Formats: structure tokens, C-alpha cells, sequence
């Protein structure tokens, strides 16, 4: 895909203000609460028995930070997202067998988390650029299926 | 279906959405047209520039319909049955678009009421928006 | 929802299915495991080789549950709500998998009863299978 | 994706027995009848107002033959599908804006049409190979979205 100058600015500008630990923990916890079948992939994390348990779980929070940090690797090289995610694609597709529709759901949750953290600074044009970014990342993650 | 907790979660956050029907509906539509430009195909008769009168009037109707479904949350299908013929038979709206509009509505709610849109409320509102989309594509 | 024509179309095709629950259920599962190998993850306790006793017994139960829902098609949620906790809470079956099993069931019906699976009956059965999937993921 | 010798044999073997005109017309008519929102893309074809009208519409029948003929171009070069479908991807994505979920629905309908035509000759292994083929084609058709 092609990135315009305005899209790159909207992405890199917002990224510098993202609280990676907090937004990452919130996005993963929301994935597990809003779409509870995703809990099947995270039994190694222990207590996922309630929204409170999920939001307070050390392993959910630590993993969510790692996930959002990976999104940052996309932000830092927007024309090479495909190579950046090749190994992660092998993990999720060949080893974990995560259905790619779930990558879409996580990206949509991340958009809502960013909207909550940035309020009206998350303009419609900013949402458009970030929705494009999470779509491009989801596509890169799903590559090892095709 | 919507559990008793889901219904309580949906009503609570909608007490803050009511009274902002035009503002939040207009923003939801503007977000959908900008984030997902193909959705503009369904509105060839509209002026789609920011804050146009048609977007404001239509956004108010969309959110007013949601508020109506919330008020009768026990039977959403009866409340929205007339809209189902319009969307599924007359307009032929691809079901994917209901998820796009729902995503934009959740973004608007998060922007204006972040503390109200807790994970559990987000989960209930997602189920409600999915139930509405199912009725409108029947 | 399911129209009156949908219900008669579904009941009509099931007069051909009802006597073959084990055979068609086993074939549906075998097709799902071969066509969509990730679905095997939900059955680690099974022997998944062709014609295994566990596949035959389980396939009979799946189709028997569909026949139950056909016999009580006016309230599918009431007939199958007992399977919702199993699939959504205990097993955490990803919702994408219900479309995969439904596709395999439609292939089995097409192989054995091609003239009965007209476009209109196909449409009714797709709505029936989608309604079952919503009950089991609730 | 990679193709085994058995997969290639199942695909090319079945393809030689496919009634392209009849299976193509049937698959397209079933798409419009089973998923009626797809009719929005085909208003230029005239009368789609009932299953009878759709099944008898000569433009539906002619278009369905062209669609299935293109699937044949995939059969005839299985390792070059992405390039084969590049122009068609621009049409469907850039010009028509067909959501890619609809490509998945047409592929699934084609599998059911093949099952009806071939009965028990459409073995589980044959279904597996053909489902993979329609998935690979749908992915190639969606390329110009990414
Ligand atoms: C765009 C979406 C996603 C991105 C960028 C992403 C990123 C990552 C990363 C960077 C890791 C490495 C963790 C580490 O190094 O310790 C990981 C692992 C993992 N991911 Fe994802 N992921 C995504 C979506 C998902 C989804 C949707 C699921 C499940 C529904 C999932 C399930 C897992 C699991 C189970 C692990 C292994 C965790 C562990 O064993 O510690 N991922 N993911
Ligand atoms: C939560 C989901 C939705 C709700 C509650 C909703 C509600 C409504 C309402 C109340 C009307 C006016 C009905 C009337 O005036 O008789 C309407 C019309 C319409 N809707 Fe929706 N709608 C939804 C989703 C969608 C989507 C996803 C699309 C397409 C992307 C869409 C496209 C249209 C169009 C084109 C009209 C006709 C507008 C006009 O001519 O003024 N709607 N909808
Ligand atoms: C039409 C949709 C489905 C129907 C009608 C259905 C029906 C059933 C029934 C009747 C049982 C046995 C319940 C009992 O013995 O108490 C069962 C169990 C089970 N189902 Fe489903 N099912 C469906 C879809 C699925 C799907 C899509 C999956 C996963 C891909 C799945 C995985 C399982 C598993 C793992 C069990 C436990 C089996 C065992 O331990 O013997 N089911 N289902
Ligand atoms: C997924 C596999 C599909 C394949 C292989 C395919 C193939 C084709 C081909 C070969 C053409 C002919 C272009 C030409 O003659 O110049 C075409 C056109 C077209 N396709 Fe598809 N198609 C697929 C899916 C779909 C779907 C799912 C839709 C809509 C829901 C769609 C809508 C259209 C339309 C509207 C045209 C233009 C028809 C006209 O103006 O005559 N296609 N497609
Ligand atoms: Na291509």
C-alpha cells in the first residue's frame, strides 16, 4: 500500500503520545472481555475468570505491552511492515492457528482504545490513517496463511 | 443474546448518548465516510461534506433509532422491523457495513465518554450493535 | 428471521436427512477436519482417523441436535440453549468455526440430495445454520 | 501457497469434467439468491427480482460462465495465481469496491455447486483441494486492497 505525507504524520505524531504499557494492556484485556473465545489462546496466563481478573492479570498486561510495541515497529518503518511481521506471521499462523478475523478484531479494539486515550485529538482523518495501519498489520500477520 | 447485565450496561451508557443524538450521529457518519470511503456509495443523493444538513439530519435519525431500540431492548426486532425492509430489501446494504458503522459509533462514544466505556460496557454495546445489525439485515 | 417458507424448506430437506444422522454427521465432521485442519484443535481427545468410533458417535449427536431444532423450529434457542454453555463458555469455540461446519454440512446435503438442494432451499438452510450458530455462541 | 502433487491432480482432474457454463451460471445465481445484497452490484443485468428471474436471466448466465472460466485460468497455472488475477483485482477493488468477504462467499457457493454436480466423486480430499483453490483465488482478487 501507499502512504501519503499526511497519513505518515498522523501515525508518527499520535504514536509519540501513546502510553504503550497502558494502551497495550487495555487493548488485550478488551479483546479477552469483548470477544471471550480469544481466551482459549491465553490459558497459560492463568486467571481470566472475570473482567476484573483479566484487567488485573500481570501476564495480560505484560503481553499487551509487547503487542503494542510490535505495532510501534510498524509505525517506525511503514513501507517495510511486511518484512517486520514475517516471523510473527509464522508464529500466529503456523504455530498458534489464530483465525485472521481475530487480527481484525484486535485492530478495531486498538482504535477504540486510542479514541478513549486521545478524545477529540483522534480526528476522523487520524482514525482513517490508524485504521489503515491496523489493517496493513493484520494483512502482514496473516501472510503465512497464503 | 443480551444478558440481563448486557441490558443494564447498554441502558446506562445511553443515558449519556441521549440528548446528543444529532451531534453523535453526525460524527459517527462522518467517521464512517472518512475511515471507510466505500460506504459513501449508499448515499449518492447526499451532500457528504462536513456538517452538511443531510448528514446532521440523518445522523439524528440513526441515533434516535438506536435510542428506540434501547428503550425496548427486550424486543429489538419488533421495534426496528420497518427499518429492516428498508436496509435489506430496498437498499441492499452489504452486512459488512453494519460492523463499520458500529465501530465508528463506538469510537464516538469512547471520544466523549471514555470513563463510561469500560471493557464490560464496551462488550455489552458491541453485542447490542451486533443485534441491531442482525435485525436490519433480516 | 426464518419465514414460513424457510421452515417448510428446512423441514422438507430434513425428511431426507433424518434417517441418515450418523452417516451424514460423520461425513460432515470428516470433511471439516480435512478441509479446515485447524478445527481438529477442538478434538484432541478423539481418534480423528476416517470412520473412527468417536467421529461416528459425535456426528450422530450433531445431526441429532439439528433434527431437534428442526422439530422445534419455532424456538431454536429454547431447544439448543443447553449446548450454548458448552460451546461458548467451556470450549470457547471461535465463531468462525460454525460457518466451516455449516459449509461442510451443505456439501454433504448437496452430494446426497442434489435435486433437493435448490437455490431457495439452500438459502433457507443457510439461515437455519446461521441461527443455530448464534444460539451455540450466545 | 504451495501445492502438492495430489492437490494438483485433484484440481486439474475435476476441472476437466466441469460444465463451465452450467456450473458458472448456477454459482452466480446462488450467490444472488442466497446472499441478496450482492444484487446491488449487478443492476446492469436487469431483472433480478425473484429466484426464477435470476435463474433465467441471460446476463446472469453469461457472467457466471465468465467467472468460472477465470477460475479455470487459476487451475491452468496454480503457482502464478496472484499475477493471473492482478487486473481483475484492480477491477473488483479499485473500481467496484466489492468487499472481500463476498469473494469468500462466492467460493463457498462454488464448492457446493461442484459437490452437487459430482456427488460422491467430490471426496473430502477433493473438497479440501478445491476449497484451498477458491481461497487462493479470493486472496489474489483482494490484493489491490493492500
Ligand atoms: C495485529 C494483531 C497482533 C499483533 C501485532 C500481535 C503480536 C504478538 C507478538 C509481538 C507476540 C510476541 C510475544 C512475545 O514476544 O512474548 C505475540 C504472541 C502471541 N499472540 Fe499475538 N498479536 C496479534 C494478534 C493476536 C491475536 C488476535 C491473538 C489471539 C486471538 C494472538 C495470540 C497470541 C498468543 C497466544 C501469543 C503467545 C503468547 C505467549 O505464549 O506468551 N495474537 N503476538
Ligand atoms: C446501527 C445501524 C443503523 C441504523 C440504526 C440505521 C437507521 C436508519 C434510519 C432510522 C433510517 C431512516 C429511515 C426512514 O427515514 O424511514 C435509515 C436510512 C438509511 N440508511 Fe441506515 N441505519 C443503520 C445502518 C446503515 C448502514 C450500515 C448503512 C450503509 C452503509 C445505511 C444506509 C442508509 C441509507 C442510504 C438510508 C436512506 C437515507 C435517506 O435517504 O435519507 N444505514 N437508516
Ligand atoms: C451446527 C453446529 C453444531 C452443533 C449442532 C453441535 C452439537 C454438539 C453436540 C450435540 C455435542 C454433544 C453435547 C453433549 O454430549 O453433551 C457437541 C459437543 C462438542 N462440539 Fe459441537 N456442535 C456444533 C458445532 C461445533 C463446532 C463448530 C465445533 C468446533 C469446531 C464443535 C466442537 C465440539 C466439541 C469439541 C464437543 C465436545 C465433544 C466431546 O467431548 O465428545 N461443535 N456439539
Ligand atoms: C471470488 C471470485 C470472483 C471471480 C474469479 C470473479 C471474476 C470476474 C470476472 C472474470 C469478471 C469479468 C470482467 C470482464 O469481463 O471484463 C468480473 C466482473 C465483475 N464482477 Fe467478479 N469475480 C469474483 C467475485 C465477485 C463478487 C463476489 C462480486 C460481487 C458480489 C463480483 C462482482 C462483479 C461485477 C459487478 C463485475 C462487472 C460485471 C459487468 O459489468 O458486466 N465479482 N468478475
Ligand atoms: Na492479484
Amino acid at each position: 500500500v501507499h502512504w501519503s505525507a499526511e497519513e505518515k504524520q498522523l501515525i508518527t505524531g499520535l504514536w509519540g503520545k501513546v502510553n504503550v504499557a497502558d494502551c497495550g494492556a487495555e487493548a488485550l484485556a478488551r479483546l479477552l472481555i469483548v470477544y471471550p473465545w480469544t481466551q482459549r489462546f491465553f490459558a497459560s496466563f492463568g486467571n481470566l475468570s472475570s473482567p476484573t481478573a483479566i484487567l488485573g492479570n500481570p501476564m495480560v498486561r505484560a503481553h499487551g505491552k509487547k503487542v503494542l510495541t510490535s505495532f510501534g515497529d510498524a509505525v517506525k518503518n511503514l513501507d517495510n511492515i511486511k518484512n517486520t511481521f514475517s516471523q510473527l506471521s509464522e508464529l500466529h499462523c503456523d504455530k498458534l492457528h489464530v483465525d485472521p478475523e481475530n487480527f481484525r478484531l484486535l485492530g478495531d479494539i486498538l482504535i477504540i482504545v486510542l479514541a478513549a486515550h486521545f478524545s477529540k485529538d483522534f480526528t476522523p482523518e487520524c482514525q482513517a490513517a490508524w485504521q489503515k495501519l491496523v489493517r496493513v498489520v493484520a494483512h502482514a500477520l496473516a501472510r503465512k496463511y497464503h | 443474546v443480551l444478558s440481563a447485565a448486557d441490558k443494564n450496561n447498554v441502558k446506562g451508557i445511553f443515558t449519556k448518548i441521549a440528548g446528543h443524538a444529532e451531534e453523535y450521529g453526525a460524527e459517527t457518519l462522518e467517521r464512517m465516510f472518512i475511515t471507510y470511503p466505500p460506504t459513501k456509495t449508499y448515499f449518492p443523493h447526499f451532500d457528504l461534506s462536513h456538517g452538511s444538513a443531510q448528514i446532521k439530519g440523518h445522523g439524528k435519525k440513526v441515533v434516535a433509532a438506536l435510542i428506540e431500540a434501547a428503550n425496548h431492548i427486550d424486543d429489538i426486532a419488533g421495534t426496528l422491523s420497518k427499518l429492516s425492509d428498508l436496509h435489506a430489501h430496498k437498499l441492499r446494504v452489504d452486512p459488512v457495513n453494519f460492523k463499520l458503522l458500529g465501530q465508528c459509533f463506538l469510537v464516538v462514544v469512547a471520544i466523549h465518554h471514555p470513563a463510561a466505556l469500560t471493557p464490560e460496557v464496551h462488550a455489552s454495546l458491541d453485542k447490542f450493535l451486533c443485534a441491531v445489525g442482525t435485525v436490519l439485515t433480516a
